């Protein structure tokens, strides 16, 4: 439920791509790697063809996360 | 502080600086008498061999020191007046109205009426000098000053003390310090948010 | 537009309160990750 | 001529330094407009009075003519109102705005600042009519422009406006302005402006002694907690003074000690003197013995020496000596406004002495207390102890046989709990501290 | 010299002997903690950082 | 205290005392803030021909008190004297509060319109109608449509496009507002039905 | 425009404040 | 006296440290 | 307009028919224009003069007729009309005495804020001169410091405007105050103790004391009833405040 | 930075001497006036006869 609920939020919140990175400041860094994965996928979904400039910056640290 | 750093009987010169070693000792005796009343002061200063020797050198000084130690007020008050007179002839007379004799007798009266509950004014007067009216007015003045934890039944002329228990007195001390530190933290709350 | 200003001030209050609210959660999550490590 | 020329050149250099201070203020507002940050605005307003004590008409006209590169109503008002000196050998390169800067209209914040600076400069020059006209222009401009950041300025602007009108004795007339700006601040949620206007109104009611209206307004007007420290201190001191007049004694002492602690320790010399006198008089009336460590105040020795003698008279119970010293040096007490209270203490000295002697004694004779406090009457002593017990200040009771008074008792259920009950607001303080941190942990 | 636990009630011509409970040293220890944990810190720190 | 002049049983004395309250309202606050009991006595004394303006100065008393909603209610019960002057900041405050109240009541009575509606006050509806009607007729339609949408009336957009259509791009402006901003369908239905019926 | 924009932004921000606060316990 | 007050004092210390840091940052950022 | 200013009010006005004449005065002369502005218009200055004259007349009538509502209304009207201090007009005469009576009866109503704030309006009016107005000040000073019977003897004379009924109303307030002071923590109250030393030598006051409050008369003695108790403490409000603290730092 | 001279700043016009020029801490009783204690005890001894 944790990974699901942190990944399937961008479907609702893509109306607010500026709020995609604001609602995951804890999810993308949470101690649960599945929660971080869900946050990443959620931003990716909610920003389909948008040059958000903030979601990219917040997802850059997760591109090299120790968990596969 | 003066006592704690001044009991040290290591003089830079045999008789110099404070005009003598005897004058040094008299300063020590005055400072200790202001300092405390009678706990293991026997094992702090009385045990001092040099102390006993210098009291042998000075009989009247030995006289009032032993009078305070023995709690014999009949000689204690006369000797204490002599002590105050001597301190008058001394430039170290800063406690001219606070801590010549009033503080020492505050300690002495605390020592006396403690372990007592209702000691009669008329008999404590003759056990502590003369002039029942003099002792009554002294007790009234010192109770007004704040120490001498007791009250006076004037219609019966009795000294009904109110010594708090260990718990009660320490409780009072804690609530006093709580008042002071609430004042402190309110000042610090003023410091923040500005 | 003045009620808009009032709503904006309320939003500002919510944002200011949410700043440390998110920061505390992130740092406590970091502490939990540290203790798991 | 060398010494005079050197002195004039040095004072002109300091005038240029003050002009650079004003230019730094202008750059501070440019940054504040760019960043939408009123805190650095507050820093500018804090730093203005430090340099305010040395200005010159010529350097003010220099700053005016430099900053108003584009023609504007502010320059048109300052041209006749500001009276610069004659020709001066020193000139500066006045070209701060060129092109787009001159094309853009003037900032309302810097306009309010130039207006307030002109009014402070007129009061420094000891002028009244021009100062009032500039302040009226300031309030008019601030009323016309409805930006959010302006009302924070408007707080201190209205503050100093009414301070000027107090010298003008328009402190009665300025009340309509105070109330109108109060209504505007109520509309705009301007807590700082509200605080300033209530402070000015309270000082008006003090200068007219309008204490009944002052208390009726204070009992219904809610004062912002997060207001400025200085405004909070002034409001709290005025509230404490009016409570002291109203005989609200415990609240008075609480408010006066709180105001003394809230005032800056390094500054507010007159405020400090007033709070020392207030605490002395009120606590002596209470019988709460005045704080001895306060007598070491380096700025209050002559004022507190008769206050020291008043404390001694309160403790002793004598009358003639302190009546004589009041006849000698009571005019300052009248100026401070406590002389009615002074006589009230003069005749409640017996009450205070009765409280102290009742705390001293367990069963004291009514004859003894009458002799001690110069009553010379058993019936008057009985009446006094009756009045003390009905006031509840002391536990001394009456037994019409001889004057019995009960003693204390060992500690009961609530006697150990009343400290924790009255002190467990520690966690309330902790939670407000934590909430302030939550508000003040902005990352960027 | 605290070798006995009583109070001399001369008015009644007796001495009330009381059994003193010494387990109340928590009181004094707590006061010492208050003193040496508040005085040494608050005044020094918030007088060094007067301006904030 | 002037409250005695109202406490007298003389209606002319009461009227004399209560004329200049609306003029001393700005300067005097504490004396009027404490006199709530007297104005309540005057409001209860409805046999005196100044009940309406007594309710008006009661609203002024609650202006002093800070209860803008209660002052709104008192000037409401006064009725025709709610709208004595249409241009003041206290007027703007009370009309904004009344617009918020009308918005809430309209939303709830449209979410449950099958009878049992909270009674739409005739006095409140009259002042509301006057206010947004003048806000439409002030001839500033870049903000008239905005204040209308804030007012939340079912027919207000239809009225706005049927009256003088200043800046005829207001149609597309409200179109994008209803397309993006208004999306909660339950109370959106009024704007949606007006929008479909026009477009 | 900005009216309902700020209304919705405040609704979402006030919601997320409470939701993220729910994790403090 | 010694848990609620201690929590309040430590929270106050944290807040005043944060306030000093924020004020210094605001003054020295530019 | 300007009719019979004090035509029948200076010598003697004991009839109730003068109430109608006063009402007509209010309708015609008191309601001419206003009392607020007082900028110029010496005619309105004389209007204020006649207003304050009719207010003092009504004050005397009310204090002689013992009608609390009318008297309080006249007091409030007096205060509101005097709120306009014009220094060029001849002060004193009616000012100090009436203010003293009003403040004294207000203290009988138990209000001290207004008393002291008026005293601050009056810097030297109360202390340097005007026994007329310092008589209530001296009475309150004694009644606060040390006197009951001495207060009674001091009240025996009023220098302000005679009308020695404010002293009787303060006597009623002080019978109430004495009843409270003896309902206080006193040990015992003999019948002769209550009757002789303080006041009220066997009047209907004695029956009022014996029937209204507690402390039932024993043998020629009233005694304190159950007011101080050991109170084996259920200690439930400490538990409630402990729970309040628990919830306080159970969150945030 | 301002000194708040608006409040009445009546500086102490003596500028003559500090009565407690040293670090001595006074008490409300310490400043009572009497012939100290030695003379009083002498008078007590005299009234008792020795």
């Amino acid at each position: 439920v944790r990974r699901a609920a942190v990944e399937s939020l961008g479907f609702i919140l893509f109306r607010t791509p500026e709020q995609c990175p604001s609602v995951v400041s804890l999810l993308s860094e949470s101690y649960n790697p599945h929660v971080r994965y869900g946050a990443a996928m959620a931003l990716g979904i909610c920003c389909a063809g948008t040059g958000n400039k903030e979601a990219i910056n917040l997802l850059e640290p997760m591109t090299n996360d120790p968990v596969n | 502080q003066a006592a704690e750093l001044f009991l040290d009987t290591v003089s830079t010169f045999t008789s110099y600086e404070l005009m003598d070693y005897k004058t040094f000792v008299t300063y020590t005796v005055y400072v200790s008498m202001i300092a405390l009343e009678r706990p293991d002061l026997r094992e702090k200063v009385i045990k001092g061999a040099e102390i006993l020797e210098v009291l042998h050198s000075l009989p009247a000084v030995r006289q009032y020191l032993f009078s305070l130690y023995e709690c014999r007020y009949s000689v204690f008050f006369q000797s204490l007046a002599v002590v105050e007179q001597e301190m008058k002839k001394d430039w170290l007379f800063a406690p001219h109205y606070r801590y010549y004799v009033r503080e020492m007798r505050i300690h002495a009266y605390s020592q006396l009426l403690e372990s007592y509950r209702s000691l009669t004014l008329g008999y404590m007067a003759e056990a502590f000098g003369v002039g029942v009216e003099f002792i009554d007015q002294e007790l009234s003045r010192f109770i007004a000053a704040g120490r001498l934890h007791c009250k006076i039944d004037k219609v019966n002329e009795i000294v009904e003390t109110n010594r708090p228990d260990s718990k009660n007195w320490q409780y009072q001390e804690t609530i006093k310090k709580g008042d002071l530190l609430l004042n402190r933290v309110q000042k610090l709350s003023r410091v923040i948010n500005m | 537009q003045y009620y808009l200003s009032k709503i904006e001030e309320l939003q500002l209050i919510v944002n200011d309160k949410s700043q440390n609210l998110r920061r505390l959660q992130a740092q406590r999550n970091e502490l939990n990750a540290k203790v798991r490590l | 001529k060398t010494a005079a020329a050197a002195a004039e050149h040095s004072q002109r250099e300091l005038d240029t330094v003050t002009l650079e201070d004003i230019k730094e203020h202008v750059k501070q507002l440019e940054k504040a407009v760019s960043g939408k940050e009123p805190r650095f605005v507050l820093r500018a307003l804090r730093m203005l009075p430090s340099t305010s004590r040395r200005l010159n008409h010529y350097v003010l006209y220099k700053a005016v003519q430099g900053f108003f590169t584009s023609n504007n109503a502010t320059r048109d008002f300052l041209l006749p109102f500001l009276e610069e000196p004659m020709d001066t050998e020193a000139d500066l390169q006045f070209r701060p705005r060129t092109g787009k800067a001159a094309s853009t209209p003037l900032l309302p914040e810097v306009e309010a600042y130039l207006q307030l600076l002109v009014v402070i400069f007129m009061m420094n020059s000891k002028r009244y009519k021009e100062a009032q006209k500039i302040s009226d222009d300031l309030m008019q401009k601030i009323s016309t422009q409805n930006r959010r950041a302006l009302d924070l300025v408007a707080a201190k602007c209205y503050y100093y406006h009414a301070r000027v009108y107090e010298f003008l004795d328009k402190l009665d007339v300025v009340r309509s302005f105070l109330h109108a700006r109060l209504r505007t601040a109520t509309l705009r949620h301007d807590a700082d402006g509200q605080a300033t206007l209530l402070n000015l109104l309270l000082r008006n009611y003090l200068h007219y002694s309008l204490y009944d209206q002052a208390e009726k307004l204070v009992s219904k007007s809610v004062f912002p907690e997060q207001a400025n420290n200085n405004e909070w201190a002034r409001y709290l001191y005025y509230t404490g003074r009016i409570k002291a007049i109203q005989l609200e004694y415990s609240e008075a002492r609480r408010t006066m000690t709180n105001a003394l602690r809230k005032a800056p320790q390094h500054t507010a010399v007159g405020f400090k003197q007033t709070v020392h006198k207030l605490l002395i008089v009120v606590e002596l009336l209470l019988g709460e013995i005045p704080d001895r460590l306060q007598f070491r105040q380096p700025s209050l020795k002559r004022s507190l020496m008769p206050y020291f003698l008043l404390t001694q008279a309160v403790r002793t119970g004598n009358l003639a000596k302190f009546n004589q010293v009041l006849d000698q040096f009571g005019e300052k007490f009248q100026a401070d406004g406590t002389y009615t209270l002074i006589i009230r203490l003069r005749h409640n000295v017996i009450k205070t002495g009765v409280r102290m002697i009742s705390l001293s004694y367990s069963r004291i004779s009514l004859a003894d207390i009458a002799q001690k406090l110069q009553l010379d009457s058993p019936e008057d002593a009985e009446f006094i102890v009756a009045k003390a017990i009905r006031d509840g200040v002391i536990e001394a009771s009456i037994n019409h046989e001889k004057g019995y008074v009960q003693s204390k008792e060992m500690i009961d259920i609530y006697s150990t709990r009343e400290p924790q009950l009255a002190f467990h607001q520690r966690i309330s303080f902790c939670l407000d501290i934590h909430n302030m941190s939550v508000k003040a942990m902005r990352f960027p | 010299d605290k070798k006995f636990h009583g109070i001399l009630d001369q008015g009644e011509g007796v001495l009330i002997i009381f059994d003193e409970p010494p387990v109340d040293k928590t009181y004094e220890a707590a006061l010492e903690t208050i003193q040496n944990m508040s005085k040494v810190v608050d005044s020094l720190y918030n007088k060094a950082k007067k301006l904030t | 205290g002037i409250i005695s002049l109202l406490d007298e049983d003389e209606p002319q004395l009461k009227e004399f005392a209560l004329h200049k309250l609306n003029a001393v309202v700005n300067d005097f606050w504490a004396e009027i803030s404490e006199s709530v009991d007297k104005i309540e006595v005057l409001y209860e004394d409805e046999g005196f021909r100044s009940r309406q303006f007594a309710a008006l100065v009661a609203s002024k008393v609650f202006y002093h008190l800070g209860a803008f909603e209660e002052s709104l209610n008192y000037a409401l019960g006064a009725g025709d004297l709610f709208n004595v002057n249409d241009n003041s900041e206290y007027v703007e405050t009370i009309i904004a509060k009344c617009i918020d109240h009308y918005t809430k009541q309209c939303v709830e009575n449209a979410d449950l319109p099958e009878g049992e509606k909270k009674p739409i006050d005739q006095r409140l509806e009259g002042i509301v109608n006057k206010m947004f009607q003048r806000c439409l007729d002030d001839h500033k339609y870049k903000q008239a449509i905005g204040i209308a949408l804030e007012t939340r009336r079912l027919d207000v957009f239809e009225k706005t496009i049927l009256e003088s259509n200043d800046v005829p791009g207001m149609l597309a402006y409200s179109l994008k507002l209803c397309m993006s901003l208004m999306q909660n369908k339950q109370f959106r239905n009024k704007v949606l039905r007006v929008l479909v019926k026009i477009y | 425009k900005l009216q309902q924009e700020l209304e919705f932004l405040e609704v979402q921000e006030e919601y997320i404040k409470d939701e993220q606060k729910n994790l403090k316990k | 006296y010694l848990a609620s007050l201690i929590r309040s004092v430590v929270a106050l210390h944290n807040l005043i440290n944060n306030k000093i840091a924020n004020r210094d940052a605001e003054k020295k950022e530019g | 307009m300007y009719e019979q200013l004090k035509g029948e009010w200076n010598r003697k006005s004991p009839n109730l028919s003068k109430c109608g004449e006063e009402l007509g005065r209010l309708k015609l002369v008191l309601l001419e224009l206003n009392f607020l502005p007082t900028t110029g218009t010496k005619l309105t200055k004389q209007q204020l003069i006649l207003a304050r004259d009719i207010l003092e007349i009504g004050a005397q009538w009310s204090i002689l007729r013992k009608d609390i509502p009318s008297f309080e209304r006249y007091m409030a009207q007096l205060k509101c009309y005097y709120f306009d201090y014009k220094e060029q007009l001849p002060e004193s005469a009616y000012m100090h005495q009436l203010l003293g009576l009003n403040l004294l009866f207000l203290l009988s109503q138990n209000r001290v804020a207004e008393f002291h704030t008026e005293l601050e309006r009056l810097p030297a009016k109360d202390i340097q001169t005007n026994v007329y107005i310092k008589h209530p000040v001296s009475l309150e000073q004694y009644l606060m410091e040390g006197s009951y019977n001495k207060v009674f003897l001091a009240k025996g004379n009023i220098p302000a405007e005679s009308y020695t009924f404010f002293i009787d109303i303060l006597l009623d307030t002080i019978r109430d105050e004495i009843a409270g002071c003896i309902e206080k923590a006193y040990e015992k109250i003999l019948f002769t103790e209550a009757t002789r030393i303080l006041f009220f030598n066997t009047p209907k006051k004695m029956t009022d004391y014996a029937k209204k409050r507690g402390w039932v008369l024993g043998p020629n003695n009233y005694y304190s009833f159950a007011s101080q108790q050991q109170k084996p403490e259920d200690t439930t409000i400490p538990s409630t405040e402990l729970a309040k603290q628990v919830i306080e730092y159970a969150r945030q | 930075d301002d000194e708040f001279e608006e409040f009445p700043a009546e500086d102490w016009a003596g500028l003559d001497e500090d009565e407690d020029a040293h670090v001595w801490e006074d008490n409300w009783d310490d400043d009572n006036v009497e012939d100290d204690f030695s003379n009083q005890l002498r008078a007590e001894l005299e009234k008792h006869g020795y």
